[PDB]
């Protein structure tokens, strides 16, 4: 199919997302939940690792790695040290909340993962490391965690196979890098939310100095039913390379923000349209779109005509797909000042490790301050390109890369408007 | 330069040359001796972009 979108009910993969249909074990059961696993666990974790290769599951949580073969990685035999699944529910970028929607609506398809992955890796626990914030949401994950041991889907006999997992919750206390796969582990193990360079990677050392290995909640929500529906199915729907359904968040300047399901490659303007029912005074007010959370950078009106939803089409385009997070800007906004403000963000929620990401997202911070108000020079325009440069690829982790590229996407598509306002501040202090 | 109109004349013809046109004593023609304070530029690699030590 040449065209994407449109998703059907039947095929959507994450029914009840706006809270309807008893969240609880029973509406699980009901929706369809914990079916065959016994016999996908009996199967074994050969078969389940070649059903996420051939349906060819990326990660989502913005990282983009092949889903298959990051899980595949731990495939070993033992070692004398046990091994963990660990679960992001951190879901700390701007514009995202899938994770608490289907954590706090849904919250068995994340154990049923949560036990389908451990298995596939073999492991004996998994742990989700969820936001601090989401006290509410933590606690439906455990009331589902206590009816899943009830039932006895979990612990000593894995839904009536010989299989032994454990599930467990921890929660953080209000740090964004904590969603970060090394930072989230040392966090989990007691120290500060500090990550930790690579190699070694954590499927050799990760909690505790197990071999781990770190998944998105999306991803191990949608795993299960990878498995049981097949897989050709899942790279049936999107594009090649990037295939199967995505949780879009649609936040900002647009008529109904909302968080909806919808295939892969779909139209960002298709999207908006039909699910966000359109801009705010329509799309020829829409001026600016960050299609991923906050990582990415901007794509003006002209680009967002036709640009597709792809993490191949928004590379082509020049961004990413990060958590599938459209933040609109219509043309009534002022874009200098929502860059700034996620630089601001970035520069609160910087661990300080590294000497680049926390000395020049202080001075981003600052640069973009003054861009706002308008007291710079537009030799500082390249400056500040060149101060983005110098982070990005040079810091332990990718949060400098995160903040570099807003601020690179703001100098590539809206200089004139940085330009604009620097000659008008000129001329009005002169 | 102050001088009679007789003495210059010897002058003149005693040095074969004219004198008070190149005098050697400097009268008012210098420059004042306080003056108005300079702005001196700035040189190149001031760029503050594409200016990379390694390059120059
Ligand atoms: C002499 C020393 C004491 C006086 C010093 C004084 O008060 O000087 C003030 C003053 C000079 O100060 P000044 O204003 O800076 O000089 C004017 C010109 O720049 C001076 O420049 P100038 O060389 O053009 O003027 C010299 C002028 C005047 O020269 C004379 O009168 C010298 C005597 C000529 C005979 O000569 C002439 O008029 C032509 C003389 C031609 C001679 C051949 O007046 C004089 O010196 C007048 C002449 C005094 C001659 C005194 C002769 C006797 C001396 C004592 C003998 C015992
Ligand atoms: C600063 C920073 C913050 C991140 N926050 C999250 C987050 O909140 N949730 C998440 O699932 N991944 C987050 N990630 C990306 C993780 O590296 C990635 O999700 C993890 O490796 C799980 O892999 P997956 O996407 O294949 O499941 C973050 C990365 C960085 C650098
Ligand atoms: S890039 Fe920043 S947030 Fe990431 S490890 Fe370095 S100091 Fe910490």
């Amino acid at each position: 199919k040449t065209s994407f979108g449109s998703l059907k009910d039947e095929d959507r993969i994450f029914t009840n997302l706006y809270g309807r249909h008893d969240w609880r074990l029973k509406g699980a059961l009901r929706r369809g939940d914990w079916y065959k696993t016994k016999e996908i666990l009996l199967k074994g974790p050969d078969w389940i690792l070649g059903e996420m290769k051939t349906s060819g599951l990326r990660g989502r949580g913005g990282a983009g790695f092949p889903t298959g073969l990051k899980w595949s990685f731990m495939n070993k035999p033992s070692d004398g040290r046990p091994k963990y699944l660990v679960v992001n529910a951190d879901e700390g970028e701007p514009g995202t909340c899938k994770d608490r929607e289907i954590m706090r609506h849904d919250p068995h398809k994340l154990v049923e993962g949560c036990l389908v992955g451990g298995r596939a890796m073999g492991a004996r626990a998994a742990y989700i490391y969820i936001r601090g914030e989401f006290y509410n949401e933590a606690s439906n994950l455990q009331v589902a965690i206590r009816e899943a041991y009830e039932a006895g889907l979990i612990g000593k006999n894995a839904c009536g196979s010989d299989y032994d997992f454990d599930v467990f919750v921890v929660r953080g206390a209000g740090a964004y890098i904590c969603g970060e796969e090394t930072a989230l582990i040392e966090s989990i193990e007691g120290k500060q939310g500090k990550p930790r360079l690579k190699p070694p990677f954590p499927a050799d050392v990760g909690v505790f100095g197990c071999p781990t290995t770190v998944a998105n909640v999306e991803t191990v929500a949608v795993s299960p039913t990878i498995c049981r529906r097949g897989g050709t199915w899942f790279a049936g729907f999107g594009r090649e390379r990037n295939s199967g359904t995505k949780l879009f968040n649609i936040s900002g300047h647009v008529n109904h923000p909302c968080t909806v399901e919808e295939e892969m490659s779909v139209p960002l303007k298709e999207l908006i349209e039909k699910h966000a029912g359109g801009v705010t005074g329509g799309w020829d007010n829409l001026l600016a779109v960050i299609p991923g959370g906050s990582s990415t950078p901007l794509i003006p009106k002209s680009v967002c005509e036709t640009v597709l939803m792809d993490f191949d089409a928004l590379v082509q385009a020049q961004t990413g797909l990060g958590t599938a997070a459209v933040i609109v800007m219509d043309r009534s906004t002022d874009i200098v000042k929502a860059i700034a403000r996620l630089i601001e963000f970035y520069k609160h929620e910087s661990c300080g490790q590294c000497t680049p990401c926390r000395e020049g997202v202080d001075w981003m911070n600052k640069v973009m301050a003054r861009f706002v108000k308008g007291d710079a020079r537009p030799a500082e325009i390249d400056s500040l390109w060149e101060i983005s440069k110098q982070i990005e690829g040079h810091t332990i982790c990718a949060l400098g890369d995160g903040a570099a590229w807003p601020v690179q996407g703001l100098i590539r598509h809206f200089r004139p408007e940085l330009e604009d306002r620097m000659q008008r501040f000129a001329q009005q202090h002169r | 330069a102050s001088a009679t109109r007789v003495i210059q004349k010897l002058r003149n013809w005693a040095s074969g040359q004219d004198l008070q046109a190149k005098l050697q004593l400097r009268y008012q023609e210098i420059a004042k001796r306080t003056q108005p304070p300079p702005k001196l530029p700035v040189g190149p690699s001031h760029k503050l972009s594409n200016n990379y030590y390694c390059t120059r």
